Parts: C-alpha cells; structure tokens; sequence
C-alpha cells in the first residue's frame, strides 16, 4: 500500500516523458521564429561584354 | 540616325549574391533530411539567373522602363494618340536573343537610340533596372517559403 | 554547434528537476532501503523513488 | 472595325497560391508514407498552371 501511493505522487509531479527527437525539433523551431534577413540590391548577373 | 549598342551576360558568382546564398542553402537542407525530397537540383546560382532572363525579355519591363527614362518625357507632344504611338515604337527598339549551349552562344540584348552617347547610357541603365526587379522578386519567394516551413514545423 | 549545445542543456536541466522532487517524497515516506538493484543510470524519469 | 489585343501568361509562384499550397503539401506527405508515389512528381505550381 504505502510505496504504491508514493509511486502515484512521484509520477504526478514529473509529467510526460519526452525523447531526444522532441528536443531537437524545439531547438530548430527557435531559429525559424527569428525570421529571415533580407538584403536587397544584390547582383543577379555578370558581364561578358560591357556596353560601349 | 539609329545608333546601336550590345551586351552579353552570364551567371553570377557566389561572392556577388550576398547573404541570400546562405539562407537559401539552409532551407533546402531542411527539405532533404525530412520531407523525403530533393534531387539533382540546379544550383542556387542557376535559379537566380533564370529569373533575371525572364525579366529582361518581358514586355512589361520595357514599357515600365521608358515611362521614367527622361529621354521619352522630352519627346511628348501632348496628344494622347501621338504619345501612345511613340511609346509602342520605342518598346520594339530593344531586342533579346536567347543563347545556345551546344554552339557556345550566350544571351545578348541590343538597343537602338538616336545618338551615340545615348546608345550606351540607356543600355547600362536598363540592365540595372531589370536586375533590381529580379532581386526583389527573389526576396518575396524566400519570405513565402520561410513562413510556410514555420507553419508546418509548428504543427508537427 | 550552437544548436547542439542548447539541446544538451535542456536535457540536463530536466534531469536536475526530477532528482530534487524524488528527494522530498523519499524523506516524507521515510524510505531508506534500495528497493531495486537496477542502477540509477538507466532508470526512467518516473521512478527515482525506488531508491533509498 | 476589328481591333485587337494580346496577353501572355506563365506559371504562378508560392506567394499568390495562398493557403492552398500548404494544405496540398500536407496530403502529399501521407502519400509518401502510403500508396507509394513517384519521386519525380510535378510541382504544385505546375499542376495549378495546367488547369488554368
């Protein structure tokens, strides 16, 4: 009887058990919440014959 | 008078892509560890150049460029019909020729003007004008995919 | 490297909390013997109360 | 009188596809887990343009 009551109390105060895969996703989600950094005015070509 | 000018272009380099290169790389790697995606995809430099070519040969880009060029605003009679007729003619003065990769031919663009100094001054501005539009379009694509990935991860 | 560092810290903090809670319960129910011979290295986060 | 006008179109992008893009992608993942689908499936924007 008594330690069985103890088991209920201990598991109640700990909560659900999580694996490693859960923790990795949370760390990745933090970076995604920051958001991308946008810098305009970057070239999208290069010259092989400049106009003259 | 009909003076002329010419230019030839190719793909950009990793150095000139700025910080856009790193973020695009980060999102693609998410798509290959999960989602069971990705293949022999073209590089980041390939897709950026493909967007630039589309804007260069667009009928809408040429019409927009002339409307703020300060070389067409001086030749404005004032009559609506005359202005529309003139604008259509100047749009046809820019020609784009796609290149062939087996024959080792690259893409070229040609412009026609009335004076020799104007022939190359206008062509330099047009290429810069078309490049800015392509850069802005790529940023919106990156933002859209970034938000879509956040929603998918937040639910899982 | 930064992401891997914060993942390991989260797991370490969770293990610290579970140990502390099990200590209070053990002293309240006055259990001092070792009920199970399984070492604490491989025990689920629920059952630390099965220890003196 | 017989006047005329012309227009030219092309495939859309992710931005104006709205919320339809995410929901369509969700179903494809379950089709990768079950009733195997070809790896080189046409993109979502490719199919939307084909209907238009």
């Amino acid at each position: 009887r008594p330690m069985l009551q103890a088991a209920l109390e201990n598991l109640q105060a700990v909560g659900p058990a999580f694996d490693l895969d859960y923790d990795q996703n949370r760390a990745m989600l933090n970076t995604l919440n920051v958001g991308p950094t946008l810098d305009p005015r970057f070239q999208t070509y290069r010259y092989l014959r400049t106009p003259e | 008078q009909e003076w002329s000018s010419t230019a030839i272009t190719d793909r950009p380099t990793v150095n000139m892509l700025g910080g856009y290169y790193s973020q695009q790389q980060f999102l693609r790697n998410l798509d290959v560890r999960s989602n069971m995606a990705s293949a022999d995809q073209p590089s980041v430099m390939d897709e950026a150049y493909k967007e630039f070519v589309m804007q260069l040969a667009s009928w809408d880009t040429r019409r927009e460029f002339w409307l703020q060029t300060d070389y067409y605003k001086q030749r404005m009679v004032g009559n609506s019909k005359a202005d529309a007729a003139l604008l259509d003619e100047m749009i046809n003065n820019i020609q784009f020729i796609p290149g062939d990769f087996t024959r080792a031919v690259n893409d070229s663009v040609k412009l026609i003007a009335e004076t020799a100094p104007d022939a190359n001054n206008l062509l330099r501005q047009y290429v810069a004008f078309a490049s800015q539009r392509a850069a802005s379009h790529l940023n919106d694509e990156l933002k859209g995919a970034w938000a879509a990935r956040t929603i998918q991860m937040k639910a899982q | 490297v930064k992401r891997q560092e914060e993942v390991a810290k989260a797991i370490y903090d969770r293990r610290m909390n579970s140990i502390e809670q099990a200590l209070k319960i053990a002293e309240q129910h006055n259990i001092s013997r070792s009920a199970t011979d399984v070492p604490a290295e491989e025990l689920p986060d629920s059952e630390m109360f099965l220890l003196g």
